[PDB]
């Protein structure tokens, strides 16, 4: 009567406690799972922290590679050109060179034979003189 | 006719001379070449050495 | 039993509240825990991303050390080049030199004293013919 009344709020009670038991259990093992997530978010953005500081370090080593090229391509040109100016050098001297030959060319071995024969005939005047101061 | 063989011999001189002063800024754009490799040579280095003292 | 009822009653109150927070705790730790776990994904997916961001910018230096060893080979050569050409006009510039001053050995026409010889016969000639006067 009343005592079956309290049996069957005696098992009301009993499944409350299962339930409840049951949703305590859900709860903290949940809990775990959310410690466990923020600890692995925490891991990955440091990854991605560090990641990114690697990556602008790279991009500056790109930049200066870059740079690298192009001033030694510069250098290349201007070594060119050096070359090119060291050849005109060469051309000129060349040219130089052939002038001085054909102003060696220009030789007299006509003009002893005049100074042989003026200077004996200055000396030929001068013996005539010696006989004219003689007397 | 030899003075003839003398101007083309200054002509030519005059040439060269130029061609020695062109070399000389070529050469000056060398050197001021190297200094910009010699500067992003070291800042490459420093950086890398910078990483490598923090890693330590 | 009249006391017993209701202390039943009580409980009964009390458990099913408990467990009606225990539910809600439950659905919101549910909520919190997939949001969790998409930024967990949209992470995982970025490092990835970035990784491969990085082995490319790797090989972007590697490409370009090769390159500057390449523009250093041909930088090498013109250097010889240059050497060699500058050997060359050394050399042009001392035979140069040679044909300068063997020029300047035959420059040196002294030989123009013709006009001293001259100048002297028709001193002398004058000489003579005063005397000749006298």
């Amino acid at each position: 009567d009343s005592k079956q009344h309290i049996e069957v709020l005696k098992e009301s009670l009993t499944a409350k406690e299962q339930r409840a038991a049951i949703l305590q259990t859900e709860v903290d093992a949940l809990r775990l799972r959310l410690e466990e997530k923020e600890t692995m978010l925490n891991k990955k953005t440091k990854q991605i922290q560090d990641m990114a500081e690697e990556k602008g370090t790279q991009a500056g080593e790109i930049h200066d590679l870059k740079d690298m090229l192009d001033v030694k391509e510069r250098k290349v040109n201007v070594l060119q050109k050096k070359i090119e100016n060291l050849q005109e050098q060469l051309r000129d001297k060349e040219k130089q060179m052939s002038s001085l030959k054909e102003r060696v060319k220009s030789l007299q071995a006509d003009t002893t034979n005049t100074d042989t024969a003026l200077t004996t005939l200055e000396e030929a005047l001068a013996d005539k003189e010696r006989t004219i101061e003689r007397l | 006719i030899l003075q003839d063989i003398d101007r083309e011999l200054d002509l030519v001189e005059r040439e060269s001379a130029k061609l020695r002063k062109k070399q000389a800024e070529l050469d000056e754009e060398e050197k001021e070449i190297d200094a910009k490799l010699r500067y992003l040579e070291m800042g490459i280095n420093r950086r890398k050495e910078a990483l490598l003292k923090e890693r330590e």
